[PDB]
């Protein structure tokens, strides 16, 4: 009936396979220091290690498969805080325009740690635009990654 | 494909675990 779903879960995995550079599948201090620093510095050590212990229930200090499904199927309909979406936008566009364009990403992509020549994004945007401008904006961005 | 979700997913739990922090106002 579901079983032959596994589409969800295939697609958190390859977040834990392309996150996780070392090869354990766990967001830890390691792995979200050497990303988080190179998205937007990296403060103490000490904060960042109490920043996951105030989440971490068991407290293998690290999460895991069903931790980190449950940090997003545990949820509270409180009220949407978008600012989560937002800020991730924020990321992708660099500069500050808020459009996105092929230089802009391959910039973001090409800096995650693999090679996205020009052509494969401008073919990713193009397909993202339904309309006929050419660059990604935020009603284009909302109506493809919101779908319920 | 071209799912901008592995690479949105993805800051997204890097992105929440930096607001996770409830405001250190204090
Ligand atoms: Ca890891
Ligand atoms: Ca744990
Ligand atoms: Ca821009
Ligand atoms: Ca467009």
């Amino acid at each position: 009936a579901d079983q032959l779903t596994e589409e969800q879960i295939a697609e958190f995995k390859e977040a834990f396979s392309l996150f996780d550079k070392d090869g354990d599948g766990t967001i830890t201090t390691k792995e979200l220091g050497t990303v988080m620093r190179s998205l937007g510095q990296n403060p103490t050590e000490a904060e960042l290690q109490d920043m996951i212990n105030e989440v971490d229930a068991d407290g293998n200090g690290t999460i895991d498969f069903p931790e980190f499904l449950t940090m997003m199927a545990r949820k509270m309909k409180d009220t949407d805080s978008e600012e989560e979406i937002r800020e991730a936008f924020r990321v992708f566009d660099k500069d500050g325009n808020g459009f996105i364009s092929a230089a802009e990403l391959r910039h973001v992509m090409t800096n995650l740690g693999e090679k996205l020549t020009d052509e494969e994004v401008d073919e990713m945007i193009r397909e993202a635009d339904i309309d006929g401008d050419g660059q990604v904006n935020y009603e284009e961005f909302v109506t493809m990654m919101t779908s319920k | 494909k071209r799912r901008w979700k592995k690479n949105f997913i993805a800051v997204s739990a890097a992105n929440r675990f930096k607001k996770i922090s409830s405001s250190g106002a204090l």
